[PDB]
RNA sequence: AUGUUU
RNA sequence: UCGGGCUCAUAACCCGA
RNA sequence: GGCCGGGAACUCAAAGGAGACUGCCAGUGAUAAACUGGAGGAAGGUGGGGAUGACGUCAAGUCAUCAUGGCCCUUACGACCAGGGCUACACACGUGCUACAAUGGCGCAUACAAAGAGAAGCGACCUCGCGAGAGCAAGCGGACCUCAUAAAGUGCGUCGUAGUCCGGAUUGGAGUCUGCAACUCGACUCCAUGAAGUCGGAAUCGCUAGUAAUCGUGGAUCAGAAUGCCACGGUGAAUACGU
């Protein structure tokens, strides 16, 4: 959490909104077989604080960089304490 | 080291050391890519290796390729 | 004669004996004896001196037991003579590849002096 | 422990028909693989034919007879010493006494594969041999000289 | 032909949905391959209650997401809206394509 | 006349085709023992035939579908028994009594979460 | 046997 | 003496060196 | 070739039900409850497994999910970036994985489940590669396709009780990939090397049945690093006088 946090990871992600959006592959051709430069592959300076792997998730509710649910975005707590009320349309404690 | 076919270097450096390299030489070039692998060009040059608080001027022979910065450096402490 | 170099382990399958050779595994051992035409199995007292002798013949081709331990002894030298950390950690006794010194590591360091 | 059952019993012999006998097939059976251990407790017996020779129904139970105990003793605490009160055993746990140390030794034979292991043990009886009978006559020493509990 | 796959959280948008969505387009009668059952994609979630330690505990859950097929077979331009412009259910999700 | 067993249980389930007549078995594409056979005591099918014989009397074509081994061919038992009663509703009093009409009611056991294996948990030395 | 620890 | 076990934990006791 | 039509019979799927209730029979029993056998039934005496955890105790744990009383920092206990560390080691303990092997190993061929997964996804097919995999590219947003080629098991070649035809640590050289990026610190493959270890002291744990035990399978988190956790089924025991 910890909105300074928070914060500073918005910006890991607005990046990729960016260069990954497209120019992630300007230079991903040029990367792989498919003569065949170097010139773009050493001159390749543009994504440091941005990677589509450096972005954590967070609780959505909270900020919790643990016991992520893609399915949903929350964490254990929020999910389950959610749940619990009903803000998730057909979650019931599971009980086979 | 392990880079298949093409393997990575940090840029900052190459326009650092033949950028240097050209005229004659001078004081040691503080590095700071322990994951860039040994360039054979850099030959026996003045630098130094950060180690996470200061950096170790070492060089390589003709024998150290595929490996970087970072081995020929210490990181951590023991003994 | 000794097979390829000092040690010659008869009475037994091709391939399983011939890996006693210091430098060849079931595979290196297999493939070089269809290049002969021996059988991979069998003792090798169905066999006969053209299937012995002539397994040298390629096997000389390739470094094995004598300079092979040798070249790794080395190898292990050329790792040190440099300050860097494979060729460091390769002299305190200590594991060289990706394994945790707090706990199981009796086998690079040998048992532990309790 | 304030209850009590019965017994549970399972599909008998594949063919000469014996209910016990599958004890033999199950508590050597380990894994759980009951369909190799009709592969040993049956094989036995199609091995030890030219062996002994007279049905070998009767060629197992026959030395099997020199295995069963009669009478063991039981660690009972009274006043602080725990005496080791003997018992006569039942026929019901008797037989099983037998066929587990039977089959311990066979695999405790340390030769080659156990078909013939166990072989071996299923007639060391009545000739009287080996560490399944050893135990025997073994649990007949601690008992009546202990007689003096019972 | 035109398909409808059903899905929803519950009966309720399925039960007196898919009925309807059925004797819409043919108000006297039509082919149609009709309503289905099928299986019942299940996705259990389980997760850990007490915050710090106590990884022993956990709670599981499980959104049961329901289906028919349905599927109409001959597209009687007269009955087509019949039941497509008749489109209301309560949230649901019912795909149509071919 | 085209007959019916049920055969299911066990996460496994067959179709005892009782046809008129014909003692012989032909469970997928394959005879009994050209299939399951020679891997378990599984020519405990004819168990329940073993009350009014079969052959020329019936037939027990069969043909098991999903479930494990001794499941399937397990299954087929449970099943043949009831689906003798086209033959006979009156003879399924000469099944049960040898195990037969009554399914398998037990199955695998649901894994809970906190043990190893839904019964057994970890050990606890410093306990 | 003790635990402000035989 | 040390290393391990026993106890809620010490000592004692048991094991090993 | 369930491959065509076709048939809705079957398994199956899955919404609504039927059912088990000391309900009925006998004995015992206060002719009480209840118990013990019985019938009938798929199912008997809370059928089996889930979930559900009373008033409370350990000022038990969590200001680090988050919330919050007070207190404290305020060119900073705030903030941003690069490298390093959490992956140290002369030791000790807890939970685990794999073997020490012929109820076995390796080569052949072969027999069969359940539950889940998925558009920046699962990715078939065919080509090349010893190999990881790389190229080509369809299908499926899914009882339509891809994950998916279950493993034990079975029948043969064999090896013969050897530290081996066991076991796989370790290490050297060469590579693949996920990624700006893999020295520090990644998963896999190739060849070479082949560890300790032959069943484990004092002591100590789990498990009463589809359980234990063993063998595989899927999910979650997730760029890319499961001997962990969660879940699924295959097979499949022993034993229970008694407190
Ligand atoms: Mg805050
Ligand atoms: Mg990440
Ligand atoms: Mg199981
Ligand atoms: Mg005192
Ligand atoms: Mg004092
Ligand atoms: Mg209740
Ligand atoms: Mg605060
Ligand atoms: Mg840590
Ligand atoms: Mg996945
Ligand atoms: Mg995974």
């Amino acid at each position: 959490a910890k909105q300074s946090m928070k914060a500073r990871e918005v910006k890991r992600v607005a990046l990729a909104d960016k260069y990954f959006a497209k120019r992630a592959e300007l230079k991903a051709i040029i990367s792989d077989v498919n003569a065949r430069w170097n010139a773009v592959l050493k001159l390749q300076t543009l994504p440091r604080d941005s990677s589509p792997s450096r972005q954590r998730n967070r609780c959505r509710q909270t900020g919790r960089p643990h016991g992520f649910l893609r399915k949903f975005g929350l964490s254990r707590i929020k999910v389950r304490e959610a749940a619990m009320r009903g803000e998730i349309p057909g979650l019931k404690k599971a009980s086979w | 080291r392990s880079l298949k076919k093409g393997p990575f270097i940090d840029l900052h450096l190459l326009k650092k050391v033949e950028k240097a390299v050209e005229s004659g030489d001078k004081k040691p070039l503080r590095t700071w890519s322990r994951r860039s692998t040994i360039f054979p060009n850099m030959i026996g040059l003045t630098i130094a290796v950060h180690n996470g608080r200061q950096h170790v001027p070492v060089f390589v022979t003709d024998e150290m390729v595929g490996h970087k910065l970072g081995e020929f450096a210490p990181t951590r402490t023991y003994r | 004669a000794r097979i390829a170099g000092i040690n010659i382990p008869d009475h037994k399958h091709a391939v399983i004996a011939l890996t006693s050779i210091y430098g060849v595994g079931k595979t290196r051992s297999k493939a070089i004896l269809a290049a002969a035409g021996i059988a991979e199995d069998v003792k090798i007292s169905e066999l006969s001196e053209g299937q012995i002798d002539t397994l040298r013949d390629e096997v000389a081709k390739f470094v094995v037991e004598g300079d092979l331990r040798r070249e790794i002894s080395m190898s292990i030298k050329r790792l040190m003579d440099l300050g860097c950390y494979r060729g460091l950690r390769h002299r305190r006794g200590l594991p060289v590849r990706g394994q945790r010194t707090k706990t199981n590591a009796r086998t690079r360091k040998g048992p532990r002096k309790p | 422990r304030r209850r009590v059952i019965g017994q549970r019993k399972i599909l008998p012999d594949p063919k000469f028909g014996s209910e016990l006998l599958a004890k033999f097939v199950n508590i050597l059976m380990v894994d759980g693989k009951k369909s190799t251990a009709e592969s040993i407790v049956y094989s036995a017996l199609e091995t030890l034919a030219q062996r002994s020779g007279k049905s070998e129904l009767e060629a197992f139970e026959v030395a099997l007879e020199n295995v069963r105990p009669t009478v063991e003793v039981k660690s009972r605490r009274v006043g602080g010493s725990t005496y080791q009160v003997p018992v006569e055993v039942r026929p019901v746990r008797r037989n099983a006494l037998a066929m587990r140390w039977i089959v311990e030794a066979a695999r405790k034979r340390g030769d080659k594969s156990m078909a013939l292991r166990l072989a071996n043990e299923l007639s060391d009886a009545a000739e009287n041999k080996g560490t399944a009978v050893k135990k025997r006559e073994d649990v007949h020493r601690m008992a009546e000289a202990n007689k003096a509990f019972a | 032909r035109i398909r409808i796959r059903l899905k929803a959280f519950d009966h309720r948008l399925i039960d007196q949905a898919t009925a309807e969505i059925v004797e819409t387009a043919k108000r006297t009668g039509a082919q149609v391959r009709g309503p289905i059952p099928l299986p019942t994609r299940k996705e259990r979630f389980t997760v850990l209650i007490s915050p710090h330690v106590n990884k022993d505990a956990r709670d599981q859950y499980e959104i049961r997401t329901h289906l028919r097929l349905v599927d109409i077979v001959e597209p009687t331009e007269k009955t087509v809206d019949a039941l497509m412009r008749l489109d209301l259910a309560a949230g649901v999700d019912v795909q149509i394509s071919l | 006349n085209q007959y019916y067993g049920t055969g299911r249980r066990k996460s496994s389930a067959a179709r005892v085709f009782i046809k008129p007549g014909n003692g012989k078995i032909v469970i997928n594409q394959r005879s009994l023992e050209q299939y399951f056979g020679r891997e378990t005591a599984r020519m405990v099918v004819r168990q329940p035939l073993e009350l009014v014989d079969m052959v020329e009397k019936l037939d027990l074509y069969i043909t098991v579908k999903g479930g494990g081994i001794s499941g399937q061919a397990g299954a087929i038992r449970h099943g043949i028994t009831r689906a003798l009663m086209e033959y006979d509703e009156s003879l399924r009093s000469e099944l049960r009594k040898a195990g037969f009409v009554t399914r398998d009611a037990r199955q695998v056991e649901r894994k809970k979460v906190g043990l190893r294996k839904a019964r057994r948990r970890p050990q606890f030395s410093k306990r």
